[PDB]
């Protein structure tokens, strides 16, 4: 609903946490990570708790782009995967690439 | 001594005042 | 009071407060040696009591707080 | 099973202190969320219950409450007081809603600066009226928690 | 002797137990 | 010594526990504040204890060096 | 002459009871249907004429009225019933108000469910208020009914 | 330097008790003009700060006043006196401020009719309620003006 | 206005009761008689009274259908008028037959 | 006597009206 | 004594909950 995915992502499957977005999220902005796994596998949330992910392409709306980032290092330094590209999110449904932007 | 003072408060205070505002909405409204 | 003396003494089932009595009916439901009016029990319930042994308003208390556990746990 | 999130990502819970019906239904009419309501009247429920009670702890707790005192001539300023301090109270709410209001809010409620407002206009009469209200009750508590009729005569 | 009020403040305890288990009750019962 | 000792980051995750608890508080969340809670700074921190601990000292003083002398007799 | 129908078809008939222009300008210009009023200030007149009659029947005839009571400190609590009595026929009329706007009014008013509840808010204020007013000229009808003046020395 | 008129055509002068930065923080922020407020409001706290003080005249300066007259049992005639005076003179307010919105406003507020209704609303319900308060106070000053604990024993 | 009758149609001489319409005829819906008369005669209104019909086509505002049949089954019963079409008034103007269906 | 006659005044005469008033709510809104 | 009480609750009670409001009227409000 308000949290939409962009097609062809995929969420991963976690239970809810309390540490999530908050009304800036609503209101400001908020942030996407978008990474493609080759299999289901367990990771940390950078805000509490642990997901599961499956293979293809999955996205995580956080509040903030470190926790993002932070995410995107624990997926290098445990998993190997360095296809997560980074998305701010605007409330009007804007959506613009801020890693990589190199390319 | 027979006296309604109560009715002297309605008609010489209240309902003079009373008549002035509807009279000023008789002479100051539009249709 | 009923069991020093079960042949006079009328049960009474439970006080009364309505804000609607005049004195005569407060004086009229109240009692001899009562402080107010009540109802006059018509239930049987003291002869119960005292046939299957209660005697003091303590194990009426217990009673009454078993009750409403046993009903928490119906519930 | 009772603990889910449906929007997993916002950082909140669906528990049932939060998702039972009965609390969505007693806080979703609850003045502040009931529906067809103008804040005016929102404001006015949520004073009045306020004010009611915020008269009991000055009356029964402030500097002018004992049995050592003098009859219950000190009584009647007991309660006088108790009923100046739940309205001071109520204005001080009172100017801390105009406060948020005039600086104009961004929130939940479909209020405007206006709006809000007339929640602390409401909030106001129907506070100063909860304590009156409450101060009258707590007079009238002698022939109230009696039966009056009985005692008196004729 | 009669029951004071601290014993009807235990009961009221009680009750508020077994008030919270019927308006459990009551509304999943209503769903 | 509370703003001497105890230092920023403590406060500034335990007021994010705190803006969490507000904006799902029902009858709450409702009111909004207008500038966002933080921690105060590092800086703030040191002169918020500063001017603690310098109040404390100059006050404590004053009640002592005017009471004990007033109450020799 | 007098009973016309203008629309026939409508089961009416306009008569000198309907269509007198005096009554016509004396309902249109009682506060629900007086132009130009808010619907918190129609409630508000209203309300404080209704809470100024209320007190009256409960005063004179309630059950502290008598003259074989005991003095006039009787009075007072008779003052105080009469006033609280009042108050809280204006709250369930409040209530009623309230419980017609909060489910969704379908009238001829231009009222929303918002507008019956801005009513419902003026109507409290107005009823307790006039309440209030008629215990406070009835506290003071012994001096308002006499030449106070004159009797006092100095 | 310190008389501009910025518009010289309009009859009217830009001089420092108009164009004063702090009095037009005042004026702009007196109820009536402060930013961000539904009329009820701003007729409510203008009725409150007049209400206020309009028992000051009537308790002093009215025909119950004196030290020369009956004890003060003669001072609760006063204050309830001065009381009805008030909230009589608000209700003549309110008569004047409904009969400028009932005609058809034309002025720099953008007010309605309906605005200038709860305007007049407010008006009543702060004027009064200010009376009202007044004379709490005004009955608490013997307390208030002095330590009260002090005197009363225990 | 707001009870207008279709083009062609004349209003019968009648000097309007109450037990005709109601509210229900401004927001729900309401029902109307067309009948052809030869002549101008006295009939009874299903809502208490006496009516003239003109010579021409007549049309009257009913709130039930029943009332609107009862009408027609009076004039066969009496007058021999048996083209009465018998219409559902929606609040909106939308006109459609209901009396007869098959023609 | 052993009375509590606040709660006789909660329980007899406020609770019902307002338990009335909430089954009206309950029946009478749509959704 | 040689006292003006009501000037003491304006000034040290009133006032400063007033000025403490009109600054932040001051330091909220957008232009
Ligand atoms: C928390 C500690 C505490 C407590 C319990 C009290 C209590 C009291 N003080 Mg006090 N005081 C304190 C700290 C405290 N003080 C401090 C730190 C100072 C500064 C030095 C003072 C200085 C002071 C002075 C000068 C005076 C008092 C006085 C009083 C008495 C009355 C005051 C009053 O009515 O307030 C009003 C209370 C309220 C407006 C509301 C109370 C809060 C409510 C009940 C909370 C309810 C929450 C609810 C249960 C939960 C939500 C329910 C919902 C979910 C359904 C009272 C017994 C007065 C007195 O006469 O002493 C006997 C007095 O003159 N105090
Ligand atoms: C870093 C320090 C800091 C600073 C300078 C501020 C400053 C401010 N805040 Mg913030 N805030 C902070 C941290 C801070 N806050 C934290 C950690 C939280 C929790 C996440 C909040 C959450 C918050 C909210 C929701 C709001 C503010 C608001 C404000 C502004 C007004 C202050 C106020 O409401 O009075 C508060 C007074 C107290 C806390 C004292 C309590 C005294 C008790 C309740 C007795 C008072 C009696 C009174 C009459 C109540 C009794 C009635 C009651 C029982 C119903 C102000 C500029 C408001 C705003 O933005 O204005 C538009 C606003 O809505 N703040
Ligand atoms: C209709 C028959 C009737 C009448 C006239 C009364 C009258 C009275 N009862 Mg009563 N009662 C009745 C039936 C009646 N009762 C029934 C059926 C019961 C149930 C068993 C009771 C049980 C009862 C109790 C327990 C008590 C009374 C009491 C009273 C007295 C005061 C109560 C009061 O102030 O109400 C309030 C009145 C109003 C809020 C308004 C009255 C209606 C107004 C005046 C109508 C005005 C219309 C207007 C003229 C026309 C419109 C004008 C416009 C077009 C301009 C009063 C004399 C009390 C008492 O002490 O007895 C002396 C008391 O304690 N009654
Ligand atoms: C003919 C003219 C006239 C007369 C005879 C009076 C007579 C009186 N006035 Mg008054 N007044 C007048 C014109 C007049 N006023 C005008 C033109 C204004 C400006 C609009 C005022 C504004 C005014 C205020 C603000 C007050 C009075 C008060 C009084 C009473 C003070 C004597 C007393 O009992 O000590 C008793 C002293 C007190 C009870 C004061 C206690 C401390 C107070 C409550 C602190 C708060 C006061 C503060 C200034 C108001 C809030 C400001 C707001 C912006 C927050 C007295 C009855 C006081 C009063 O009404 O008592 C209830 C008072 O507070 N007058
Ligand atoms: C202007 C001349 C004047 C003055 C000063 C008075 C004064 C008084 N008359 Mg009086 N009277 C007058 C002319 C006057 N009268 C006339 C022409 C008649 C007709 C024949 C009467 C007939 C009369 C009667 C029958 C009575 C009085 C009485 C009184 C006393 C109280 C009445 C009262 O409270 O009013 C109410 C006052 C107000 C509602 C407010 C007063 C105005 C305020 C203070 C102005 C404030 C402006 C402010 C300072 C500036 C703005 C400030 C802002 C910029 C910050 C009082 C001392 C009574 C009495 O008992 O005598 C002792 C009485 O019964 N008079
Ligand atoms: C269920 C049976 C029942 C019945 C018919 C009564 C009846 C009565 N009680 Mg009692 N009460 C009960 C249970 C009951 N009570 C229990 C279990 C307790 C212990 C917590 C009490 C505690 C109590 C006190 C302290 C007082 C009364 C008093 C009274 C009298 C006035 C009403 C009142 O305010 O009390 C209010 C009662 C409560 C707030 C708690 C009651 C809890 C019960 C169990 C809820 C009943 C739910 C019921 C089973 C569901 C039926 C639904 C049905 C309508 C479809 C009245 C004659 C007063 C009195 O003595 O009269 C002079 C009084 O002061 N009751
Ligand atoms: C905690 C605390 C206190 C206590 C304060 C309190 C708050 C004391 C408690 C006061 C109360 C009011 C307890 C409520 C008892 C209500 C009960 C048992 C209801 C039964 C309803 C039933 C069976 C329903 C049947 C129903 C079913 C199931 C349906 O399905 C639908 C129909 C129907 C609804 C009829 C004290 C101060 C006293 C002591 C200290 C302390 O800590
Ligand atoms: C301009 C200025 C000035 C002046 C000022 C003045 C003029 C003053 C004042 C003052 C005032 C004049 C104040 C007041 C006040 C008030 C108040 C504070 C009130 C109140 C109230 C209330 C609270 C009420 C309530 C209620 C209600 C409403 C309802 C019911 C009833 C009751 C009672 C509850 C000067 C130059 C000096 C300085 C500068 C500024
Ligand atoms: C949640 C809940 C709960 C709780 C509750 C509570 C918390 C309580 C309470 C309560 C309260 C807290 C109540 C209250 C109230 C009130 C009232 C009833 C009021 C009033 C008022 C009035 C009536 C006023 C009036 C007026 C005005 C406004 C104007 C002028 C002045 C006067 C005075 C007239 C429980 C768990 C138990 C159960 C379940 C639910
Ligand atoms: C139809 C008609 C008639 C009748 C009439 C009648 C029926 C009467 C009446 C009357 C009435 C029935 C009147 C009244 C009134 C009133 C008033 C005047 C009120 C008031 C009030 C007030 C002022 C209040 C205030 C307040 C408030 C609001 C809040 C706070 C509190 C207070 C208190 C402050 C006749 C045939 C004869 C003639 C013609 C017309
Ligand atoms: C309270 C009450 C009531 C109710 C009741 C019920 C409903 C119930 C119950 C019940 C009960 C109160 C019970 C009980 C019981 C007991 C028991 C049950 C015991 C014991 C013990 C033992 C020790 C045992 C042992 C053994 C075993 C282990 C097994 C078998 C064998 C032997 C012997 C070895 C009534 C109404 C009547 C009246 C009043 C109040
Ligand atoms: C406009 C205005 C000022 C209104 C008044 C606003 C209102 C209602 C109360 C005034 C605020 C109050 C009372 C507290 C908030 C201060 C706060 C965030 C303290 C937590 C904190 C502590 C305890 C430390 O030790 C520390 C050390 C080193 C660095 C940072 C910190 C730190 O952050």
């Amino acid at each position: 609903q308000a949290n939409s995915l962009p097609p062809g992502a995929s969420s991963p499957i976690f239970g809810g946490s309390t540490g999530g977005l908050l009304r800036k999220a609503l209101v400001e902005e908020k942030y996407l990570i978008t990474w493609g796994s080759k299999e289901e596998q367990v990771f940390e949330m950078p805000t509490g708790g642990a997901a599961t992910m499956v293979a293809g392409v999955n996205g995580l709306y956080l509040a903030r782009k470190e926790q993002c980032h932070a995410l995107h290092r624990q997926l290098v330094a445990k998993f190997k995967i360095r296809d997560s590209k980074i998305y701010r999110v605007l409330p009007n449904g804007e959506q613009t690439l801020i890693y990589p932007k190199d390319g | 001594m027979n006296v309604y003072p109560w009715l002297v408060y309605v008609t010489t205070l209240v309902f003079p005042l009373v008549s002035l505002a509807a009279l000023f909405i008789l002479i100051e409204r539009d249709t | 009071q009923w069991l020093t003396d079960p042949t006079k003494v009328k049960p009474i089932a439970h006080a009364i407060f309505d804000p609607h009595f005049g004195p005569g009916a407060v004086k009229a439901f109240t009692p001899e040696g009562g402080s107010g009016p009540v109802n006059i029990m018509y239930s049987g319930l003291y002869y119960f009591w005292y046939t299957i042994g209660i005697r003091h308003n303590s194990e009426l208390y217990e009673g009454a707080i078993f009750l409403i556990l046993l009903a928490a746990l119906f519930l | 099973g009772m603990v889910s999130t449906d929007d997993f990502q916002v950082g909140t819970l669906l528990t049932p202190v939060n998702n039972s019906p009965f609390i969505k239904f007693f806080i979703n009419n609850l003045p502040i969320n009931r529906p067809g309501l103008d804040p005016f009247f929102r404001g006015l429920e949520v004073g009045m219950a306020h004010g009611y009670w915020l008269f009991g702890p000055f009356v029964v707790l402030g500097p002018l409450r004992l049995t050592a005192f003098r009859p219950p001539d000190i009584e009647q300023l007991s309660i006088l007081a108790a009923l100046i301090s739940a309205i001071v109270v109520v204005v001080a709410g009172t100017l801390a809603l105009s406060l948020y209001a005039t600086v104009g809010p961004d929130d939940d409620t479909k209020f405007g600066a206006e709006g809000w407002s007339r929640f602390a206009g409401g909030w106001l009469i129907g506070g100063g009226g909860g304590a009156l209200f409450a101060a009258l009750l707590y007079l009238f508590r002698g022939p109230l928690l009696v039966m009056l009729l009985g005692i008196i005569p004729g | 002797m009669l029951i004071n009020n601290f014993e009807v403040a235990g009961a009221f305890v009680a009750a508020l137990i077994a008030g919270f288990f019927a308006l459990m009750l009551s509304t999943t019962l209503g769903k | 010594f509370m703003f001497l000792i105890s230092w920023r980051g403590y406060w500034q995750e335990l007021i994010e526990t705190l803006v969490w608890a507000h904006e799902r508080t029902p009858l709450a969340n409702l009111v909004r504040w207008k500038d966002k809670p933080v921690a105060m700074s590092i800086v703030q921190g040191r002169l918020i204890g500063l001017a603690h601990f310098t109040v404390g000292y100059i006050l404590t003083y004053a009640a002592f060096v005017i009471a004990s002398t007033a109450g020799l007799s």
